């Protein structure tokens, strides 16, 4: 059985630069003068999209900046000039033997300049308070790089164990990320405190940024 | 041109059966060399599982070979059946067309993919709460306590897509999912322009339209 090893696992490159991905097969995929290796692009939430077939043939409708090369067991996918919309996971796939296995994938990220996040804080809706639970949401918007820290404070007391975070994929419009943090409290505990703060630490901030609101205002 | 529409996904029970269908439009199913099913576990890679050729010949991945693929030229549709479903079968299933030239097993035409969740838990509809705003303003919707995945969120019936951020869902300790979708709009438009988030949860036939108003 043919096994594929993609390399690297992930990379970060500036926009417009050249990107090179490699795929290594456990045995040869050459037959009848052709190399049965294919390349795919898969963007977040979308189906895989064929880029290269038979090692080096460009699929119709695919931008010319994608190209493939190689033979036997070693193959190469090249993006001559990385564009913001090329953020995706790229797969190689051999079409020589059942079960036509895919590589494990290579994550390509665009490395842009540092961007500080825009912080927004939302109080729980009065409709949710009828259920006995309060959800305070803090939004970190359009920042780079991906690393960021959120620290909840209820009446200046730092919180722990009662929040969950979620980060989006890189946005091709911006090459930035966004983060959503939800603090979960009971209605009784929410009604017993005044100041709800969201402290944000990021590389693009000389000092930590703190957004807050007063309950009942 | 050629469009591949999948159906039959959603919540299925362990040990039960799965029956997916891939409807082909703008294209006769007899014109493709082969039709394939390819699945992708959440956070994992791609795995080809089945194929059927124009001559009726079928083939399967030996890692799953409790699987049946069929083809109905009259209905212009091919199917995928799987029984003895396990937890490993939870994946996004794609249908893809084979090839005529330069090999037959590279796939250029794909379906949209449907998520199959193998679980004995019960389907639960979400509660949609607004994230009201206080240059640029931010607002959103909090989709909370639903099962299983997925939930599709749009803003103003799809008219508003720029600056929209629908975050990945989080698995809460209660065993239910919860996500939020936010959007950045100009602050001068909060009084004139309305903002309705459209939350759709197909496994529970839940479709909620909540209007986010400034408090």
């Amino acid at each position: 059985d043919i096994q594929l090893t993609q390399s690297p696992s992930s990379l970060s490159a500036s926009v417009g630069d050249r990107v090179t991905i490699t795929c290594r097969a456990s045995q040869s995929v050459d037959y009848d003068g052709d190399s049965y290796m294919n390349w795919y692009q898969q963007k977040p939430g979308k189906a895989p999209k064929l880029l290269i077939y038979a090692a080096s043939y460009l699929e119709s409708g695919v931008p010319s900046r994608f190209s493939g090369s190689g033979s036997g067991t070693d193959f190469t996918l090249t993006i001559s000039s990385l564009q913001p919309e090329d953020f995706a996971t790229y797969y190689c796939q051999q079409s020589h033997e059942d079960p036509y296995t895919f590589g494990q994938g290579t994550k390509v990220e665009i490395k842009r300049t540092v961007a500080a996040p825009s912080v927004f804080i939302f109080p729980p809706s009065d409709e949710q308070l009828k259920s006995g639970t309060a959800s305070v949401v803090c939004l970190l918007n359009n920042f780079y790089p991906r690393e960021a820290k959120v620290q909840w404070k209820v009446d200046n007391a730092p919180q722990s164990g009662n929040s969950q975070e979620s980060v989006t994929e890189q946005d091709s419009k911006d090459s930035t990320y966004s983060l959503s943090s939800t603090l979960t409290l009971s209605k009784a505990d929410y009604e017993k405190h005044k100041v709800y703060a969201c402290e944000v630490t990021h590389q693009g901030l000389s000092s930590p940024v703190t957004k807050s609101f007063n309950r009942g205002e | 041109e050629v469009q591949l529409v999948e159906s039959g996904g959603g919540l299925v029970q362990p040990g039960g059966s799965l029956r997916l269908s891939c409807a082909v439009s703008g294209y006769s199913i007899t014109s493709g060399y082969s039709w394939n099913w390819i699945r992708q576990a959440p956070g994992k890679g791609l795995e080809w599982v089945a194929s059927i050729t124009y001559d009726g010949s079928t083939n399967y991945n030996p890692s799953v070979k409790r699987i049946t693929i069929s083809r109905d030229d009259s209905k212009n549709t091919f199917y995928l059946q799987m029984n003895s479903l396990r937890a490993e079968d939870t994946a996004v299933y794609y249908c893809a067309r084979g090839s005529h030239y330069f090999g037959h097993w590279h796939f250029a035409v794909w379906g949209q993919g449907t998520l199959v969740t193998v679980s004995s838990a019960s389907t639960k509809g979400p509660s949609v709460f607004p994230l009201a705003p206080s240059g640029t303003a931010a607002l959103g919707c909090l989709v909370k306590d639903y099962f299983p995945e997925p939930v599709t969120v749009s803003w103003n019936s799809g008219a508003l897509t720029s600056g929209v951020h629908t975050f990945p869902a989080v698995l809460q300790s209660s065993g239910l999912y919860s996500l939020s979708s936010v959007v950045t709009v100009p602050s001068s438009s909060l009084g004139t322009q309305t903002y309705i988030c459209n939350v759709n949860h197909k496994p529970s036939n839940t479709k909620v339209d909540k209007k986010v108003e400034p408090k």
